[PDB]
């Protein structure tokens, strides 16, 4: 029905994978001491 | 009503969870080991929180060539601050 | 200090206050459920 | 009596916690809702009978 | 079909997002100026050519993070990656602030490819392009202050950095430097901000306190329907109403969003024109007639005087660390400060 | 009767400016201010605004300009008193400790409370819907918290705002010197506000104008395509919505009109009120954020950020601000 | 330690939500 | 299509970016940034 | 059911407003309310109790609730220093269990009880247009505040009395012998001008004052209770008021609007009632603490302070306020109208006395002195001491400026609330609240303006 690979997928994607990876990376930068 | 499943039909799906429950948490923990390894560090540049400085010195180690700046960097990284 | 026989609900009551919020927040999660009708 | 001041604020707490889930859930249910009338009243006058007995064991504690 | 057409076809397909031709230019220079930015102030440091921690790796919070400009040694140089002074070395590359000119070029790219956006998609649609043309404003603003600014002065050092502190920084800078505040292309600016602001207030308020009774429900926003013929607002009570409070009032629809798109475009044309004239320095600093006369009158005191000393405040104790580069020593018996404090 | 006549000519909604009583107050505060601030903007003498025996000239006939003139604000030495010209022994007396701000500013915020009471009052008589004046709330808490609040958070009127642009600019400068207003999250939520006030403003506007209905030709000016009182929309709003839903993404675009006025309306307002609490809640001191030495490497050592160069410029502006007013360490009020 | 108020936060903060999704399964009043 | 409900979909979701902005403030009280 | 759009009128955002006209769920939503209100009260007084440091300062610790208690006399000894946390403990457990109760009774008031309580009862079902009823509810709960203000008033003087920090030696908990029950000086307060030197009643300086206003509140408020309910509407005030829920609620919050300003003030200036051994000093306590600081140590030092002479011309240490009386210098003159127990001592017929200041300051003093000034109401959001150009070493915000600028917020939001909503309740009962008919436009019906 739907076709599941679009523009709006990678958009989405290109927004939101990164987005994701960056949290994680700024979570573990909560935990590092000086 | 554009050709497209709508966020909602898409994000209320067993099948998308499926997916998500592994790629969500994958890309958390490859941010999350990013950094935690220090790979950041080494990939920007960053200095480290005993980086900044030599043991000793207080001054700021700010580039004053344009040509030989990647030169005065690296000789700052080489002084071992 | 808390009286020491309560010492052990000492976190418990750490988190007493913020549940007034909670119930704000709740409310749109009751609007969630019936669909904001 | 400590050990017993500390069971007995224990049970208030789970106790307080079980009746904060189930109170809305009973009042909302309509399906069930004689049977959950008497736990309700049981809880109640349990609920009751333990912030009592905490405040007295407060003073021998 | 030529292969043109088929790939102007596939370009104007209607979907979630819009392409079209100029989001060729739109979507990879705004995408890498706003992963640009994210990445500077999750991992770059500013230390070598401010001494400043920016990032969240080096603790900043929101606030505080910033992809700071190059070194002032950098001069106007573009910094391209492959460029004589990274030299293909991406590492040292984001130390020497080339992720700025990266933010600040794919940005400059990105709105001109966001206002071709704009002409595509009025065209396509059929609607008048009054939409880029008010865009033409934020642009104006991009291109006098991130662009002009820094080409008019002695590098990309005194550009804004792309952060909430260092744009405070910036603010701060040009009172304490360019006595901004006392521009009147800034005054304009501030005039068409301030009243584009009291417009889109006043306006709103007014529709939704004129609305015609449409519904029987008490909250009005179900009455409207989207392809009705009639106006859903009284504009014949909304003028009597402001006639009659404020002296004058619209009369006509049209001229009433016309002056909404006027006065904030006019404002912000009006502050890039006096960016671009502190770009030269050619600054609205002092009133020659008042600075004659408190020189020969030790009690003409005006807060244009008061405004002055506070600003040879601000250059005197910032620019030893705002502008590392000149190696300002100033010692503490040289420092401006008035009695006590 | 005379009372219901007068009554009736109070409330008539057939005078060419509205009156009604918050009008009957209205009227006499606010051009009792006017005609003071225009005498004293004019042709004031010098006024100790620290109360320290320097007075600062601030009108035209002393040597100001249009730019530089003001009326300054009431001595350091009044404080928070009541400074009316009956409790002057002279008028050389009052004008030189500041009274007529004090008279200005107190019919002013009067007056436009009295405002705010008359549209509402206006809306009432034409059968409006009467939330216009909770709109004109968000400017008047901003005059109230400059002129008022302010004050009486810092103990004086000398501290409120002098009725001047340069005078202002001196409010602000010593403001973000004294508070750290930039790192105030109510004063980013006010510049939010004012931003997308201006950004929406030009956004409504151009897309009512793209989507104006033809009814003109290219010789005549399109706003004569419009008649005034007409029934009929003179723009497309489904043109228009196509237009922005296509130009960020569909369901970004506003197709209630109703919705999205209310959207123009409640954003610059909710965004004023916010900066209005911020001058507020700094005049009680609660000040912005301070991040001065906030980032320490291992050893121990400042590593600046932005914030530290942010405070530099504030240090300049607190060491000289006022610069004979303070004989003690620490700038208390 | 700190995990102890964790814990008690989340098990209020899903207390609530738990109400919400009991009487959506069994089809409250809701 | 909708076998989990939308209501749950959000209320997790903003759980989690509640816990993530709470992580965030909490690293502003300790560690790097912190003053200390 | 009224809990949709289509039913009601009312959308989700302007959901409680289906509760108008539903006495039983409007009655559980706000014994829900009091419930969530007093969950607040014990759940944060154990809080602070729990992180409360009795030999520290409370105004150090973040406490706004613990000085409210020990204000009352409970807990504190002479000088404010905590003798006992054992009743701050009791007023919080004891809110945090009655929160429990008054949550059971609105839960079940909100689903289970009868919507409307008309039908179960005439006494408690109530019509928002029925005026008698409406006051007789209103008396009730005048009666009930006046009861109020005599537990104040019986706390005060039965009860172990409240903390006075007037008290002759130092501030101590003192019972209240004799209230001032003359209505000169207690409606005097009421007289007084709100600007500097008077302050109205914020100026209020002893606590026979506050406890004689407070029986006069007290009967007050109870007699009025009995009044309405004896009594009907006049028709001036059934003319002069819309009788309606909303109207109701508007002139509430109006009042709730300007009891928030009076608040915030109250907290910011004076020193009676929020004692500052507990609250920390005010602004103008701690300018004046400032001067007097430096006064003492330039003195120690040698200095004449009656004759030094600032930068300006005016008295370094000394000057004269505009009426003459002789005050602290610097910029610490606005705060001349500042009484405090630590200063009072050196003030003589003409203000500061210079002998006493020569010869009779005294090291409790000092220390005071020190304390309010290292200690005044400045601070950052993320509570860092000092100015905004201090440095992060201090974690202080003083409890004065966080209940000021909270209660100036709600204090301003309140009155947005009353003009919303006393716009809607004008425009409701005059039927054009949901905008204006098209067949019958009154402006199309007046004669232009021209
Ligand atoms: C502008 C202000 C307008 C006026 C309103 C003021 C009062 C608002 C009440 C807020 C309730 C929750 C506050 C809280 O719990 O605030 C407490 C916490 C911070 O925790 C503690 O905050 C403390 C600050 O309080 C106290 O710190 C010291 C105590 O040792 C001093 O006593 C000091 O005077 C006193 O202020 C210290 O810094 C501690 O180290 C720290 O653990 O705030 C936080 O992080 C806040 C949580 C972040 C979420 C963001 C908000 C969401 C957006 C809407
Ligand atoms: C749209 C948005 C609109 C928002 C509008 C906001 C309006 C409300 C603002 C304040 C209202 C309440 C004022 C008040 O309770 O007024 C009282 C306060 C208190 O005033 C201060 O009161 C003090 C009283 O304390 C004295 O007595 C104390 C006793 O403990 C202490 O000893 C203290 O040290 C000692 O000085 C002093 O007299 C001060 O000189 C005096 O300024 O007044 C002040 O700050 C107010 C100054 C004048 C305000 C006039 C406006 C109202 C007409
Ligand atoms: C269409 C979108 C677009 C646009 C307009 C730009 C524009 C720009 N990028 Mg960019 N970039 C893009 C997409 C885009 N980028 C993408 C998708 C990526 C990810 C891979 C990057 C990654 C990137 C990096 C890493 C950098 C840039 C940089 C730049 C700037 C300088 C580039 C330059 O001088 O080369 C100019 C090159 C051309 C104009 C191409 C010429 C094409 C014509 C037809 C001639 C071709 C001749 C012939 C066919 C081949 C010659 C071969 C031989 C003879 C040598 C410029 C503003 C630099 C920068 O920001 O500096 C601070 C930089 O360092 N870009
Ligand atoms: C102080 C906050 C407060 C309070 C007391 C209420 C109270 C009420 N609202 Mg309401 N509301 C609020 C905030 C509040 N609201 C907010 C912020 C919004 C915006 C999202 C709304 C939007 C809203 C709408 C749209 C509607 C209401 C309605 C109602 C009434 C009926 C509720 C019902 O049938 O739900 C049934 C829901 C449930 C049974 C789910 C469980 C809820 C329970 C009560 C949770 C209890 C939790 C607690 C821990 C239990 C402790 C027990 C322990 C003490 C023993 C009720 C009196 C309705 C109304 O007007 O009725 C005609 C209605 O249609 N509200
Ligand atoms: C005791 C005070 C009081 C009472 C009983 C009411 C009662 C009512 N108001 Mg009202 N109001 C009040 C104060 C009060 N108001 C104040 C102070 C303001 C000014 C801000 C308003 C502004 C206002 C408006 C503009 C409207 C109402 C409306 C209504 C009606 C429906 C409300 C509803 O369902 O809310 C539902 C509740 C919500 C949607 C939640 C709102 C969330 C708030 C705004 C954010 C709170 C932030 C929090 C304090 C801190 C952050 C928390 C964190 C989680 C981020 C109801 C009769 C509506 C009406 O006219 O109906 C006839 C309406 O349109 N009120
Ligand atoms: C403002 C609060 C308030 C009000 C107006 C009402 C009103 C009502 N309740 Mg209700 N209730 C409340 C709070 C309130 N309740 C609380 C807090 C709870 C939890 C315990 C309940 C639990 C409850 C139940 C379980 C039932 C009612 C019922 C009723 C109805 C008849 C009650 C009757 O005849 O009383 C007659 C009078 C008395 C029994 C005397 C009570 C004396 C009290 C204890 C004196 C307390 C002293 C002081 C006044 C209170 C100060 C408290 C303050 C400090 C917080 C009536 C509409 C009944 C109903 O609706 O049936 C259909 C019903 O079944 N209520
Ligand atoms: C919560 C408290 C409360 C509330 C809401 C009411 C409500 C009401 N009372 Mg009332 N009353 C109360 C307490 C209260 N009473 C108490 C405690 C007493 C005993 C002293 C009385 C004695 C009383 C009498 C004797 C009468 C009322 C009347 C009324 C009704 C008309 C109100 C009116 O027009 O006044 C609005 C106020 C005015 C019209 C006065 C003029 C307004 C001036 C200009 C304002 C000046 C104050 C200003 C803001 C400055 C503030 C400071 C200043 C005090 C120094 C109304 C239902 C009347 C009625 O109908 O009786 C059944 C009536 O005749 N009351
Ligand atoms: C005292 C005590 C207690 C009590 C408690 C309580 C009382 C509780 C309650 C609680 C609650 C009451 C809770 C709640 C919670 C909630 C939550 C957690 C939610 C959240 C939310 C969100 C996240 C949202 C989301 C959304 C939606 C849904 C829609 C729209 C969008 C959004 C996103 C906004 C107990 C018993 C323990 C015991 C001991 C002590
Ligand atoms: C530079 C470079 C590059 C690029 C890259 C990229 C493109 C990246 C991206 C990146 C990204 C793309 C990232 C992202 C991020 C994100 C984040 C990190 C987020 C966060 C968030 C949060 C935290 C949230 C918040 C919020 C708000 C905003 C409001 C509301 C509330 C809240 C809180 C929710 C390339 C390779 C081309 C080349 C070389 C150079
Ligand atoms: C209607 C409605 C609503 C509301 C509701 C409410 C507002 C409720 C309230 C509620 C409440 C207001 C509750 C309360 C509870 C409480 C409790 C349940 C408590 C308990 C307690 C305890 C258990 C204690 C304990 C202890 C002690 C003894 C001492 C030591 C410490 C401790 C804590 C351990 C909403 C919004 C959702 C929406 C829908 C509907
Ligand atoms: C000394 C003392 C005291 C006491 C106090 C008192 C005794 C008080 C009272 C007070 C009072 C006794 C108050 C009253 C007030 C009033 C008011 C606030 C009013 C209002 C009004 C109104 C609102 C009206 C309006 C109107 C108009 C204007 C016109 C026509 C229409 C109407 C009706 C709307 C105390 C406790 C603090 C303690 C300390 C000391
Ligand atoms: O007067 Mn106008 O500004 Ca408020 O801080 Mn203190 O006082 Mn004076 O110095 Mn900075
Ligand atoms: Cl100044
Ligand atoms: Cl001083
Ligand atoms: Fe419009």
């Amino acid at each position: 029905s739907y076709p599941i690979f679009t523009v709006r997928w990678v958009a989405v994607h290109t927004l939101a994978v990164p987005t994701i990876f960056f949290l994680g990376a700024i979570a573990a930068m909560q935990f590092i001491q000086r | 009503t554009t050709g497209e499943r709508p966020f909602s039909d898409i994000i209320t799906s067993v099948r998308y969870w499926v997916i998500h429950s592994i790629t969500i948490p994958a890309l958390f923990i490859a941010g999350w080991l990013f950094v935690s390894t220090g790979l950041a560090y080494d990939v920007f540049g960053t200095p480290r929180p005993d980086s900044y400085y030599a043991q000793e010195q207080r001054s700021i180690p700010l580039v004053t060539d344009r040509f030989e700046a990647k030169q005065q960097v690296e000789t700052f990284l080489e002084q071992l601050k | 200090k808390l009286p020491e026989a309560y010492a052990i609900f000492d976190p418990l009551v750490d988190v007493l206050p913020v549940i007034p919020v909670l119930f704000l927040a709740l409310a749109f999660v009751w609007q969630a459920a019936v669909g904001f009708r | 009596m400590t050990i017993l001041f500390q069971l007995a604020l224990a049970a208030l707490v789970i106790l307080s916690f079980v009746m904060v889930i189930g109170v809305p859930v009973a009042y909302a249910s309509p399906q069930d809702w004689d049977r959950s009338k008497q736990l309700i009243f049981l809880g109640s006058g349990l609920w009751i009978a333990l912030v009592l007995v905490v405040g007295v064991l407060n003073f021998f504690v | 079909r030529g292969w043109f057409d088929i790939l102007d076809d596939w370009l104007k397909r209607d979907r979630f997002v819009f392409v079209g031709w100029s989001g060729i230019l739109l979507f990879p220079c705004a995408y890498l100026a706003l992963g640009g930015w994210l990445t500077g102030t999750t991992f770059v440091t500013s230390w070598y050519t401010h001494g400043l921690a920016s990032s969240y790796l080096e603790g900043c919070n929101f606030l505080t993070v910033a992809v700071s400009t190059p070194a002032n040694s950098m001069g106007h140089s573009l910094l391209l990656l492959w460029g004589p002074e990274a030299q293909g070395d991406f590492t040292r590359w984001c130390q020497l602030g080339g992720l700025w000119t990266f933010i600040a070029l794919h940005g400059a790219f990105g709105l001109i490819g966001f206002m071709l956006r704009q002409f595509e998609i009025a065209r396509l649609v059929g609607v008048r392009p009054y939409n880029a043309i008010a865009f033409s404003a934020p642009i104006a603003v991009f291109v006098s202050v991130f662009l002009i600014y820094p080409l008019g002065q002695s590098s990309w050092f005194f550009a804004p950095s792309f952060g909430v502190a260092a744009i405070f920084r910036f603010l701060l800078f040009f009172q304490g430097f360019h006595n901004w505040t006392l521009n009147p292309f800034h005054m304009m600016g501030v005039a068409g901000v301030l009243g584009g602001a009291l417009l889109c207030a006043i306006h709103g308020a007014t529709v939704e306190n004129t609305l015609f009774q449409d519904g029987e429900g008490a909250s009005t926003f179900r009455a409207f329907n989207p392809t009705q013929a009639e106006e859903t607002y009284s504009m014949v009570t909304a003028n009597r109403f402001w006639s009659q409070i404020f002296g004058i009032a619209f009369s006509n629809k049209r001229w009433l969003h016309f002056f909404m798109l006027f006065v904030p475009v006019t404002g912000l044309w009006m502050s890039a024109i006096g960016v671009v004239g502190l770009a030269l320095n050619l600054r609205s600093y002092d009133f020659i007639s008042q600075e004659i006369r408190a020189a020969e009158d030790p009690e003409f005191e005006t807060f244009y005087t008061k405004n002055l000393l506070l600003n040879e405040g601000i250059r005197a104790w910032m620019a030893p660390q705002d502008q590392p580069h000149e190696n300002f020593v100033f010692p503490e018996e040289v420092l401006p400060r008035g009695n006590a404090l | 009767n005379l009372w219901e006549r007068f009554c009736n000519w109070v409330t008539s909604t057939d005078n060419r400016l509205y009156v009604g009583w918050f009008g009957v107050i209205m009227i006499p505060t606010l051009l009792a201010a006017t005609i003071c601030f225009v005498i004293a903007f004019i042709a004031a003498p010098p006024v100790d605004i620290d109360g320290i025996r320097e007075p600062v000239s601030g009108s035209l006939l002393y040597g100001n300009n249009i730019i530089t003139g003001a009326v300054v604000p009431s001595s350091n030495a009044i404080g928070l008193h009541f400074y009316p010209i009956w409790e002057a022994a002279s008028l050389d007396e009052w004008l030189y400790n500041g009274g007529p701000y004090q008279l200005i500013i107190f019919h002013f915020l009067l007056g436009a409370s009295c405002y705010m009471g008359r549209q509402w009052e206006l809306s009432y008589r034409l059968g409006m819907r009467p939330w216009i004046c909770v709109a004109y709330s968000a400017p008047l808490a901003s005059a109230f918290a400059v002129f008022l609040i302010y004050p009486i958070g810092q103990g004086s009127f000398s501290d409120g705002m002098p009725l001047g642009i340069s005078g202002t600019f001196n409010f602000m400068i010593v403001f973000q010197a004294e508070h750290n207003i930039l790192m105030h999250p109510f004063h980013q939520l006010g510049v939010a506000g004012v931003f997308g006030g201006a950004l929406f403003c030009a956004m409504h506007g151009s897309l009512v104008t793209s989507s104006l209905i033809r009814e003109t030709t290219e010789t005549e000016s399109a706003n004569y395509g419009y008649k005034f009182g007409q029934e009929e929309e003179t723009y497309n709003i489904v043109a228009a919505h196509g237009y922005f839903g296509r130009l960020i993404f569909q369901y970004a675009s506003f197709n209630n009109s109703r919705s999205l006025h209310f959207f123009l309306a409640a954003w610059p307002v909710v965004g004023v009120w916010f900066t209005a609490l911020g001058i507020s809640t700094m005049a009680f001191n609660l000040n912005g954020f301070n991040f001065n030495h906030s980032v320490i490497d291992a050893k121990g050592n400042v590593i600046n950020t932005w914030a530290d160069i942010i405070n530099r410029a504030n240090l300049g502006m607190e060491v000289m601000h006022e610069r004979n007013a303070h004989n003690f360490p620490l700038d208390l009020a | 330690e700190v995990i102890a108020q964790l814990t008690m936060i989340a098990m209020i903060g899903i207390a609530g939500p738990m109400i919400i999704f009991l009487l959506a399964v069994r089809r409250g009043n809701l | 299509g909708g076998r989990i409900p939308l209501w749950i979909v959000a209320t997790v979701a903003g759980m989690g970016v509640i816990v993530i902005v709470g992580l965030f403030f909490y690293g502003a009280y300790a560690g790097l940034g912190s003053s200390l | 059911t009224n809990r949709d759009q289509e039913s009601s009128g009312f959308a989700w955002w302007a959901g409680n407003a289906r509760l108008i006209n539903l006495s039983g769920k409007l009655l559980g939503a706000h014994v829900a309310h009091a419930g969530l209100i007093v969950f607040w009260a014990g759940a944060m007084t154990l809080f602070e109790l729990a992180h409360f440091i009795p030999e520290k300062p409370m105004y150090e610790q973040g406490l706004i609730l613990i000085p409210h208690i020990a204000t009352l006399g409970w807990g504190v000894g002479p000088g404010g220093e905590v003798v006992d946390t054992f009743p701050f403990f009791v007023v919080g457990v004891v809110h945090l269990i009655s929160s429990a109760v008054l949550g059971f009774g609105g839960v079940y008031h909100a689903i289970r009880g009868p919507e409307t309580l008309e039908e179960y009862s005439s006494f408690f079902g109530y019509d928002w247009k029925d005026k008698n009823k409406m006051t007789t509810i209103l008396g009730f709960h005048l009666i009930v505040l006046g009861i109020g203000a005599l537990l104040l008033v019986a706390k005060a003087m039965f009860f172990g009395g409240l903390y006075d920090t007037w008290a002759p030696g130092g501030g101590d908990v003192r019972v209240i012998t004799n209230p001032t029950l003359d209505p000169r000086v207690i409606f005097g307060y009421l007289l007084k001008s709100p600007f500097g030197g008077e302050g109205w009643i914020v100026s209020v300086n002893n606590l026979e004052d506050v406890v004689g206003g407070h029986i006069w509140i007290g009967l007050i408020c109870i007699a009025g209770g009995i009044w309405h309910i004896l009594t009907t509407p006049f028709g001036w005030a059934r003319r002069a008021f819309i009788w309606s829920g909303e109207a109701y609620l508007s002139y509430s919050l109006g009042a709730l609007s300007m009891m928030g300003f009076i608040a915030t003030c109250f907290v910011w200036f004076n020193n009676t009632v929020y004692p500052s051994e507990f609250y920390g000093p005010t602004g103008p306590e701690a300018s004046q603490a400032q001067a007097m600081t430096f006064l003492i140590r330039d003195q120690k030092l040698g200095a004449n302070v009656g004759s030094a002479q600032g930068p300006t011309g005016l008295g370094k240490y000394l000057m004269r306020s505009p009426t003459g009386e002789i005050i602290f210098g610097g910029e610490t003159m606005r705060f001349w109208d500042f009484r405090g127990p630590w200063l009072e001592p050196l003030r003589g017929p003409n203000g500061l006395d210079l002998n006493k200041i020569k010869n009779d300051i005294q090291p409790w003093q000092e220390r005071r002195a020190a304390e309010y000034m290292t200690h005044a109401p400045l601070g950052s959001l993320n509570s860092v001491g000092g100015v905004a150009t201090e440095i992060n070493s201090v974690n202080f915000v003083s409890p004065r400026s966080w209940l000021a600028t909270s209660h100036f917020v709600l204090a301003f939001f309140f009155l947005v609330g009353h003009l919303w909503h006393a716009g809607r309740a004008r425009a409701a009962a005059a039927g054009f609240e949901k905008g204006i008919d098209r067949e019958s436009e009154p402006v199309l019906s007046m004669p232009s303006l021209d």
